[PDB]
C-alpha cells in the first residue's frame, strides 16, 4: 500500500557540491526509512537507516533527515566515488518497498547524439544472419529513443540496446541498437533506417541505407 | 566478513520455471528474516519476497503472488526462490538480502546483500517448426525433417492421412540450441515416384502452425 | 555394492514364463526391490524385500532369492509387461540399481534397410546442413551408425532417435542426423554413413558426393 | 492418487549450476524420507540423494558428493536439489521419490515417483566469438561486432593498443540463444580512411581465442 517516490529521478552535479535527494511516502512511516548506494553491476550498500542513523564506516558527508512522509538524503561535498544510484526504502516487519532510484551523474552541457548506421557484413549474411547496427555517439543526458524502420515499416521485438557509462574524458554517453534478422527476411527488403529522438534534437534524426549499397 | 551468494540464474523462456538458491558465509540465517529483491531495467529496486524466522510467515509482492515460492533451510543455511509461469517483466538481477536482527531493535533494514544473479526471460513462449524435404533420390524411402520448434509435440501425417502404411515418425530429439527436431519417413514403391505425389502435413498446436510440404525427387 | 542383472535384453513371446536374475557383489540379506519402467514414464515398484508383492501389482509377478542371488519371475507375459525391469538394493543410507533388463517381443532377425539423405538447398541457403541416415525395419535393436566425411570419422555432431517395436511386424527404425554449418559442409565432398548390425554380414555404407 | 511433480529442468553448460524442486499432491512429506534418482542415457537408474525426516541425515552418491545439496521444506511440502559444477555425465532424467519413514524402518524401497524432468549438460563450457566489421562510409565511425561467445568477458583493443581516443566498447547483451554479443566502435578523421589501417584485436580468454579483424571501407 505504501508508495515511495524519489525526487529527482536524475541529478546532475559537479565535484564538491552539496546535493539533496528527497523521498516521499504516500502514508506516514515514522522513521522506518533507509538509504542505499548502488554502482552498476554491484550490490546495494546501506548508508543510512531509521531516517538519520549513519551506518558505521559510511563517510560523514552523507546525512539523512525527515519523518512522517518526507525524508531527505544530503551529500555534503560530492566526490567522484559518490556518482552512483541512490535508493530509498521503507522497511516493515514482513515486507519492504523501495523508491524508483535516483541516478547522480556528472554535470556537463547538453549534447545531441551523432548517429551512424552499419549494414551487415557479407560474411555474416552468407552464414545466414543479418545484424544491422545503429550507433548514437557522445550524447547527454542519457535518455534517447531509437526506432527501426524497414521499407518504412516500424519494427518491434527484433532489436536490442546497450548503453555505456559516462565517458571518463567528456562525460557523454553512447548507445548501440542492433536489429537482427534472418538472411531471407533481410534480403526481401530494401530500405533500412534508424530513427533517433533526444532532447538536444529539435526533430528526429534518421540514418538509412539501401540493401545492395 | 558476512557474505551471501546467489546461484541458479540463467535463461528461461516465458511460461517456464526456474529456481534460485542463496548460500551464506560467516553467519547463521536462523535469526534473520531473509528476502529476495530484484533490480529491473531502468535501475530501480523491487522487493520480491520475504520469509520470517521459523517460517511463521511468507510474504510476496503482488506481481509475483501465486507464481513464486520462498523457502528456507536453517540447518545448512540456504534460501530458495521458486519462480513459475515466468513473464518477461521477471527479467532482472536477483539478490538475496538479509534483514538485520537485534536484541536492541525490532525492525531493521537490509544490512547484507549478495552480489546478484541474472535472470532473463525470453519473450517467445512458442516457436513453429521449419519443414525440409528428405528426397528419395523396388522400394524407395522419402520423408520430412521438422526442425527447430518449441515446445513438444508436433504431429505429422502423410497425404492428409490417406497414406499410413510404412510410415515412421521418430521421437523428438532436443538439440543443443534448446529446440526440438524430428523426422518422419515413408517407404514406397520405386515405380510410383513419377505418378504419385507425396505430401507431409505437419501440425504444431502450441504455436498454431500448419505446414504442407511436397516431397519430390531432386535433379 | 555392485548389482548385475542377467540378461541385458530378453526376447520373449506373449504367454511365456520368464525369469530375470540379479546378483549382488556382497550379501544384501533380503533388501531387494524390483521396478518396472516404460519409455518416458516413471518407474513403478512391483516387489520389495525380495518377495513381497506391492498392493495392486498383478499376481503373475513374483520374486525370490536371498544373500547374493535373486530372481524376478513373470508367469504369463502380457503385452503390457513388455518394458524395462530394474533391481535395486536399498539400505538406510545408500542404494544401488542393476543396469536394467529390457523385455521385448521376439521375432526373426531382420537387417536394416539403409538410406542417406543430403541436406536440402533451402536449409543449406539458410546456413545449416542436416544430413540424415535412416535404418528401417530391423531386429534386434542393437545397431551402430558412424559418420564419415572425406573418410574422416565424425564425433559429437550427430543425434540418434529410435522408434518402439512396431505393432505389426515388431521391428525397429532408427534415424541419425549429422548437423553442420554451411561453411563446414561446403569444405568437404564425400558424406557417408556406415551401419553395423547383426543381420548384416558386413558393414553397409551409404554415401553421396556434395553437389551431385 | 499420491502425486509428485518435479520442476526446474533445462539445458546447462559444463561447470554451471541448476536447482530442481519437487512438490507433492495428496500427502504430507514430513513423515517420509525423500529422495532424488536419475535415469541416464542408456536406461540405467542411479540414486542421487536422500534426506531423512527432520533432515537428520543427508546422503549423497559418490559421483555427486560435494557438488549436490538436498533440502526439504515440510511446512509447504517441497524438496530441493542444488547441482553445482555440473558434468556431462550428470545428463539424465531426474525424479523425486518417497521412501517410508526412517523413524520406523532402516530399509525401505522407493514406493512413489514423480514423472521426471530432463537435465542436459552440454560438453562445451566455452565458445569463441565471431568478429564482423562495421565498415565506414569530417569524422567517420567504424567498429567491430563480436557475436556468439560464452562466457564473459571479451576484451577489445584497436591497433594493438595504439589507438585509444574515441573508442567505445559497449556492455555485452545476452541473446535468446544463450550467447553474448557486443560492439566496439571508434570515430576517426574521415580523411584518414585511405591512409590509416584500422584493426580490432579481440581476446576471449575463457576459450583462448584471439582474432584480429581489419575494418576497411567497402
Amino acid at each position: 500500500d505504501v508508495v515511495m517516490t524519489q525526487s529527482p529521478s536524475t541529478l546532475s552535479a559537479s565535484v564538491g557540491d552539496t546535493i539533496t535527494i528527497t523521498c516521499r511516502a504516500s502514508q506516514s512511516i515514522e522513521t522506518w526509512l533507509a538509504w542505499y548506494q548502488q554502482k552498476p553491476g554491484k550490490a546495494p550498500k546501506l548508508l543510512i537507516y531509521k531516517a538519520s542513523t549513519l551506518k558505521t564506516g559510511v563517510p560523514s558527508r552523507f546525512s539523512g533527515s525527515g519523518s512522517g512522509t518526507e525524508f531527505t538524503l544530503t551529500i555534503s561535498g560530492l566526490q567522484f566515488d559518490d556518482f552512483a544510484t541512490y535508493h530509498c526504502q521503507h522497511y516493515a516487519g514482513y515486507s519492504a518497498t523501495f523508491g524508483q532510484g535516483t541516478r547522480v551523474e556528472i554535470k556537463r552541457t547538453v549534447a545531441a547524439p551523432s548517429v551512424f548506421i552499419f549494414p551487415p557484413s557479407d560474411e555474416q549474411l552468407k552464414s545466414g544472419t543479418a545484424s544491422v547496427v545503429c550507433l548514437l555517439n557522445n550524447f547527454y543526458p542519457r535518455e534517447a529513443k531509437v526506432q527501426w524502420k524497414v521499407d518504412n515499416a516500424l519494427q518491434s521485438g527484433n532489436s536490442q540496446e546497450s548503453v555505456t557509462e559516462q565517458d571518463s574524458k567528456d562525460s557523454t554517453y553512447s548507445l548501440s541498437s542492433t536489429l537482427t534478422l534472418s538472411k531471407a527476411d533481410y534480403e526481401k527488403h530494401k530500405v533500412y533506417a534508424c530513427e533517433v529522438t533526444h532532447q538536444g534534437l529539435s526533430s528526429p534524426v534518421t540514418k538509412s541505407f539501401n540493401r545492395g549499397e | 566478513e558476512v557474505q551471501l551468494v546467489e546461484s541458479g540464474g540463467g535463461l528461461v523462456k516465458a511460461g517456464g520455471s526456474l529456481i534460485l538458491s542463496c548460500g551464506v558465509s560467516n553467519f547463521r540465517i536462523s535469526a534473520h528474516t531473509m528476502n529476495w529483491v530484484r533490480r529491473v531495467p531502468g535501475g530501480g529496486l523491487e522487493w520480491v519476497a520475504s520469509i520470517s524466522t521459523s517460517s511463521t510467515y511468507r510474504d510476496y509482492a503482488d506481481a509475483v503472488k501465486g507464481r513464486f515460492t520462498v523457502s528456507r533451510d536453517d540447518l545448512e543455511d540456504f534460501v530458495y526462490l521458486q519462480m513459475h509461469k515466468m513473464r518477461v517483466e521477471d527479467t532482472a538481477i536477483y539478490y538475496c538480502a538479509r534483514k538485520g536482527s537485534d536484541r536492541l531493535s525490532d525492525n531493521d533494514p537490509f544490512d547484507a546483500w549478495g552480489p546478484g544473479t541474472v535472470v532473463t526471460v525470453s519473450p517467445a513462449s512458442t516457436k513453429g517448426p521449419s519443414v525440409f524435404p528428405l528426397a528419395p533420390s523396388g522400394t524407395a524411402a522419402l520423408g520430412c525433417l521438422v526442425k527447430d520448434y518449441f515446445p513438444e509435440p508436433v504431429t505429422v501425417s502423410w497425404n492428409s492421412g490417406a497414406l499410413t502404411s510404412g510410415v515412421h515418425t521418430f521421437p523428438a530429439v532436443l538439440q543443443s540450441s534448446g529446440l526440438y527436431s524430428l523426422s518422419s519417413v515413408v517407404t514406397v514403391p520405386s515405380s510410383s515416384l513419377g505418378t504419385q505425389t507425396y505430401i507431409c502435413n505437419v501440425n504444431h498446436k502450441p504455436s498454431n502452425t500448419k505446414v504442407d510440404k511436397k516431397v519430390e525427387p531432386k535433379s
